[PDB]
């Protein structure tokens, strides 16, 4: 509803900027604000604005783009501001176009969000009804136009250069840099790429001043940051906290603690591009410099917490399964190295591995880290490198002792019945497909581990739950 | 729900080409729009659309295959997509995957012969709460 | 033009804008490995071989596509660079089937040279290679997927240079493979048998259809006598196989070596070539005097006429009814030589050493037969003739020289220039001018069209009453451009347009021996081949015109009467039909 946003001091930034503030002053304000992008690239926002502004195009045509293509599992903030208040979203790029002199912009959204896509185009109509979108914006000489482009949720498209080709209609395949998209981008013209979340605070910078944004937060990164908290947590939702809040507080003071009183073991940050943060770093200040020193990053802003019951071997496989699936496939590292990453791990899961393979993992991991063109593959082993750095001894259980303490690795665990509780009714014998369970009624049965394929149909088949994972 | 247009009806394809010819980078948009109308897009649709565009079939077929969300084979009536997200994963989603495989009597990525049930490994739908 | 200053490895340079560090180091006597790089054709950065340390850079950058910048520092011998190269070669080599005893490329596989150069002995990482799918079904090109490196050179060549683009990429990860459309075979789509795709690949994933077994079977027959015939362009590049410098003529050595194989007769395609030059001159005269279909085009190369049949049938009145000089001399030997020698035509087997690979498909055509009898039996390319000589293994570097056979081995310079582009057309206009106006011309000035290189326009007064418009075309993109203009109809005044698909003329043909990239950045092999051929032209001291050769005059007087006779039409003139397209 257009009347709702204008009743909450909305669209006043363009009223001030289009009459009082010059385009150069806006870049000065954001540079004075110390704003740096949360998209994952770690680049200062106002510095980016310089390169687009001073660059010279042949036809005097410049472009801007809005990145709403979130793909991080468990991360949903990108649509949430779009479905919460797109009026604030569209107001942001209006300031952006004035600062650069771009008369037309493009917005990229996934097509599998029908509530998000429908809501934005209504706001497009409301803005162009009041005159916001089109020509002579607020009786000024500034004209700005937008067009919706329907993406299809390709995760590899979330790269800077990758989405440019998708708008151009070719394959979503990444491009080497240099040249930067700020110099040669869409149609070979200077372009500006910014995610929705960094667009969100732009009106507050103009309205409330850069010092207000600077008045909260540390020196290297100021303000607050939002995460989609998730994982093994009693309460799920979103939190808006400043950087530097210690990891212990969010789990306990805000999260309420581990569900069912389980033991916290490791925590995931940044989704599949990040790593695992164990209990040794519950006191870590969460900001840009500390987490990259700990081997992770914000990514898109995903937070997943794990407990004692999860074997980190399997989750390392699970995150690695993501990278192999979403590879674009030019460079040999992200194409071949992922199954090279993969092929080692399930043999460890199935007990077919040998000693020294952990060292073999690190040999190629550093090599492909330095020799990946696409940004996705360069961050591929960071979950794996995070695990080996602090949870090295869990693999020694699997590679040497051949047990999963969490009882997750199916081909390495065993099944034992609780003879003191087992009635010996033999239902599990009826439900054993490989014919491993033998015994007599009223007496607990006997099982041959070497006979069954460890399928697990017996453990649920027990009416008393006496079968235990060994 | 609008009925899927039979794939042999090619006047609609060229009508779409004529109405969205002027749009820059129109290949993906026309591809997804014909995906919406037709339900699945067999090979002669690449042939016909590339003949209307007059540009070879290689890039069209590639972008048809490079986007995993685009389908070339007929599917079932109902598609079941289980969330393979991390929040769903830590709960133990593999047990649900095996239970679905057991009850459905079909492996992951295959459509039942009745044309009613299909299963897909959607990595996220976004409802990870 | 902007001047950029940059400092590398102790030396500073000034270069124009758009300079890359790779060829800058090449100019400054430093070499960097290349796989996916081709000069001005494939610049994408997929090889991921050429890494160099860049000052202030978080990670390494690929020097192949890396633009230069002002005030930068570049060091090319850090331990990180060497380790990255070693590990990346170990990664890429885990797919390519490592049985390098049996690749056709073998000794000059650029991947093998890199593997030896980096000295990477061990391969610690195992793997599961992609699916083996041998496409041994088409007529000329054979694909093997166990070798391909995703270099993307082949697809770029078939897209840009040839303007055909029947190759693309499919899938993601391991499923990513280079394929034709619709998962069909190469022959099932509009492939032109260009030969550029098979020549530019740096690995040997593609090979040509091998018929050397049929050749050995044919020569093994005592009841069958063999008639071998040679191109003017086989001696243009064959010496490169034996370590000779570029531009060596081994014509007499070639004749001697072929005689050592036991071939019954050795012969040149030149005689029938002169015959068809007289032919096209004759219907030029006719179409001038009868208002024939204009503009006129030749029918020399099978490739582009295949392209016209497949894609643009509407120009089928404009083609020449004459059959190819290969086909002309093949029919001539199978008929007139058979009559003179009183030998059953089926008792001859005729083999041709031509550089086009499209002739492999051309011989398979049903309609290129005379009296229901095969004009030619086996066509072979220069590379596989070289390997045939190697398996026979005569020390080629000490052969003496030998002459050709009567009558059909005699040579003229205007017919020597068939190898370069436009020499056929030069000979045609020279001969028609000599016939009609007694005009003595040696060369024709060409108008280079601005913005398009490789297209050549000319107009010289053949007679004061008739000035003939002349156009020369080599390169598939140029063919597409001139065909589009022809459909537009702005070339109504034009009289001749000469076309071949292979750019640069048959010296740059698909059958020519494989060369690496390094010499291509150094010297244009087309240029040296053309210089060698033109030097051969200047040394022809017997005749510079076809119509003056006593042999063709003898044949015309005794057996062919005049061109465009009913016998000449029945034996040497043919019609073409449009082929169905599966695109
Ligand atoms: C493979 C890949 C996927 C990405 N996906 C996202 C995404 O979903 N959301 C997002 O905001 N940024 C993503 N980025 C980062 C963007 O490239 C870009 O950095 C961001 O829009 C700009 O913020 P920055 O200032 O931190 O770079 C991705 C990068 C890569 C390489
Ligand atoms: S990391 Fe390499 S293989 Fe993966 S998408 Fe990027 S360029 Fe392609
Ligand atoms: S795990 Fe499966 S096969 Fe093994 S004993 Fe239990 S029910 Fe039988
Ligand atoms: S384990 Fe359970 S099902 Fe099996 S015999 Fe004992 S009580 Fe019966
Ligand atoms: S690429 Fe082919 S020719 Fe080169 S070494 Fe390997 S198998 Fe031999
Ligand atoms: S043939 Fe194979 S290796 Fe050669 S360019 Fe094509 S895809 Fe690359
Ligand atoms: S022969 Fe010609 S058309 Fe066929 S794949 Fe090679 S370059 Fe392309
Ligand atoms: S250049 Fe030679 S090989 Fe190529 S099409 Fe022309 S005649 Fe044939
Ligand atoms: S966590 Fe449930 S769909 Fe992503
Ligand atoms: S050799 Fe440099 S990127 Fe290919
Ligand atoms: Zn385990």
């Amino acid at each position: 509803n257009i009347d709702e946003y204008i009743g909450f001091d909305g669209y006043l930034a363009l009223e001030k900027v289009l009459l009082t503030m010059s385009p150069v002053d806006v870049i000065n304000e954001v540079k004075a604000s110390g704003l740096r992008g949360r998209g994952g690239g770690g680049f200062p926002t106002g510095l980016k604005w310089q390169f687009a502004h001073d660059a010279v195009s042949e036809d005097g045509i410049k472009y801007v783009a809005c990145n709403a293509d979130e793909g991080d599992p468990g991360a949903f903030m990108d649509r949430s501001v779009l479905e919460g208040d797109p009026h604030a979203v569209i107001e942001a790029m209006a300031i952006a176009g004035y600062a650069v002199g771009a008369s037309k912009g493009y917005v990229y959204v996934r097509a599998e969000y029908p509530i998000a896509v429908n809501r934005l185009q209504i706001a497009i109509d409301q803005a162009k009804e009041y005159g916001i979108l089109g020509e002579n914006i607020f009786e000024t000489d500034f004209s700005f136009d937008l067009e919706i482009r329907l993406g299809a949720g390709a995760f590899v498209c979330g790269e800077e250069t990758a989405l440019m080709n998708s708008i151009e209609g070719k394959r979503g395949e990444p491009r080497p840099r240099p040249p930067f998209p700020a110099n040669k981008g869409l149609f070979g013209k200077p372009t500006v790429l910014n995610n929705v979340e960094t667009y969100a605070n732009i009106p507050k910078i103009i309205l409330n001043g850069a010092e207000w944004f600077a008045s909260v937060g540390t020196e290297k990164s100021k303000g607050t940051k939002v995460f989609a908290l998730g994982g093994k947590i009693n309460n799920t939702g979103l939190l808006e906290i400043p950087m530097g809040t210690t990891l212990r507080e969010i789990i306990y003071e805000i999260g309420g603690g581990i569900p069912n009183g389980k033991a916290f073991k490791a925590a995931q940050t940044g989704g599949p591009s990040g790593g695992c943060l164990p209990e040794s770093l519950l006191d870590t200040e969460i900001d840009y410099d500390n987490l990259i020193a700990a081997g992770s990053m914000m990514g898109s802003g995903g937070l997943i917490v794990m407990d004692e019951d999860n074997c980190m071997v399997d989750v390392a496989r699970f995150f690695l399964d993501f990278t192999q699936d979403e590879s674009c496939g030019k460079c040999p590292p992200c194409r071949i190295g992922t199954k090279r990453m993969l092929e080692i791990l399930e043999r460890i899961c199935d007990g077919k591995g040998v000693e020294g393979d952990i060292e073999r993992l690190e040999e190629l991991a550093v090599g492909i880290k330095s020799s990946a063109l696409c940004g996705l593959g360069q961050t591929a082993p960071n979950p794996v490198l995070s695990t080996i750095r602090f949870f090295r001894d869990e693999y020694e259980a699997h590679i040497r002792d051949k047990k999963c303490p969490a009882g997750v690795c199916k081909h390495l665990l065993d099944f034992k019945i609780n003879a003191d509780t087992c009635k010996g009714c033999g239902i599990c014998a009826k439900k054993c497909p490989a014919d491993a369970i033998s015994g007599e009624k009223k007496k607990p049965y006997n099982i041959d581990t070497s006979k069954c394929i460890k399928c697990g149909a017996c453990i649920e088949a027990c009416p008393f739950g006496s079968i235990s994972k060994a | 729900m609008a009925e899927l247009i039979p794939v042999e009806n090619l006047d609609v394809v060229k009508a779409i080409v004529a109405e969205h010819r002027e749009v820059p980078g129109c290949l993906m948009q026309i591809l997804q729009e014909t995906q919406l109308k037709y339900g699945y897009l067999p090979l002669e649709l690449q042939g016909t659309i590339a003949d209307e565009l007059g540009i070879p079939l290689t890039e069209v077929y590639g972008v048809a295959t490079f986007y995993s969300q685009f389908t070339l084979k007929p599917k079932g009536k109902y598609k079941i997509g289980i969330c393979l997200g991390t929040a769903c994963y830590v709960r133990g989603s593999q047990a649900i995957i095996d239970k679905v495989n057991s009850v459905l009597g079909t492996q992951v990525g295959d459509t039942t012969e009745d044309g009613k049930w299909s299963v897909d490994a959607t990595r996220c739908v976004g409802a990870c709460g | 033009m902007k001047e950029i200053t940059f400092k590398i490895n102790g030396q500073e340079m000034i270069v124009p804008e758009g300079t890359t560090i790779l060829e800058a180091a090449r100019m400054n006597n430093i070499d960097i490995p290349t796989l996916c790089y081709l000069k001005d054709i494939n610049e994408i950065g997929a090889c991921r071989m050429c890494l160099v340390e860049i000052a202030g850079a978080r990670a390494l950058q690929a020097a192949c596509v890396y633009p230069v910048a002002n005030g930068i520092e570049v060091l090319t011998n850090s331990p990180k660079v060497r380790e990255a190269r070693r590990v990346n070669l170990e990664l890429i080599l885990s797919n390519h089937n490592r049985e390098c005893t049996t690749c056709i490329r073998s000794e000059n596989c650029e991947l093998q040279t890199l593997a030896t150069d980096l000295g990477v002995s061990d391969i610690p990482f195992e793997g599961e290679k992609s699916g083996k799918l041998i496409d041994d079904l088409s007529t000329s090109v054979v694909r093997d997927e166990s070798k391909c490196i995703l270099c993307k050179r082949c697809v770029s060549v078939c897209r840009d240079v040839q303007s055909v683009a029947v190759l693309g990429t499919v899938g993601r990860g391991f499923t990513s493979q280079v394929q034709p459309v619709f998962n069909k075979s190469l022959a099932d789509v509009g492939c032109i048998n260009c030969g550029q795709c098979i020549i530019n690949c740096p690995v040997g994933a593609l090979k040509e259809k091998s018929d050397i077994q049929r050749v050995w079977d044919a020569i093994a027959d005592p009841s069958k006598t063999v008639i071998v015939q040679t191109a003017p362009a086989v001696r243009a590049a064959l010496g490169e196989e034996f370590g000779y410098p570029m531009g060596t003529s081994v014509t007499g050595k070639m004749a001697a070596a072929l005689r050592r194989l036991g071939f019954d007769k050795v012969f040149d395609t030149d005689f029938g070539a002169d015959v068809c030059i007289m032919e096209e001159g004759t219907e030029l005269i006719g179409r001038v005097t009868n208002g024939g279909v204009l503009p006129m085009i030749t029918s020399c190369s099978p490739g582009w006429i295949k392209f016209i049949e497949t894609y643009y049938p509407e120009a089928i009145p404009h083609l020449s009814s004459c059959k190819s000089p290969q086909n002309i001399t093949g029919a001539l030997l199978k008929n007139h030589y058979a009559q003179t020698n009183n030998i059953d035509p089926k008792d001859m087997v005729v083999v041709s050493i031509m550089p086009c690979t499209a002739k492999k498909y051309e011989v398979q055509r049903e309609e290129l037969c005379t009296d229901g009898n095969a004009d030619v039996d086996i066509s072979i390319t220069t590379r596989e003739l070289a390997r045939m000589i190697k398996e026979a293994r005569i020390l080629f570097n000490k052969l003496p020289d030998e002459d050709f056979d009567d009558y059909y081995g005699e040579s003229t310079g205007a017919a020597v220039i068939f190898g370069a582009t436009g020499g056929v057309m030069e000979a045609a206009v020279r001969t028609v001018a000599d016939v009609l106006n007694k005009k003595d011309i040696q060369e024709i000035d060409y108008q280079i069209v601005r913005g398009v290189d490789g297209i050549k326009k000319a107009s010289v007064e053949v007679t004061p009453d008739l000035t003939v418009n002349l156009v020369v075309a080599h390169g598939g993109a140029n063919i597409r451009e001139v065909m589009e203009q022809l459909k537009a109809g702005e070339l109504a005044d034009t009289h001749f347009i000469e076309l071949m698909a292979c750019p640069g003329g048959c010296v740059n043909g698909g059958g020519q021996p494989i060369v690496s990239a390094k010499d291509k950045m150094d010297i244009d092999i087309r240029t040296e081949r053309a210089k060698a051929l033109y030097d051969e032209d200047a040394n022809v001291l017997t005749y510079r015109k076809s119509h003056q050769n006593p042999s063709v005059i003898r044949l015309y007087e005794e057996y062919l009467e005049e061109p465009n006779s009913p016998k000449a039409h029945h034996i040497l003139h043919t019609k073409y039909s449009a082929k169905p397209k599966l695109v």
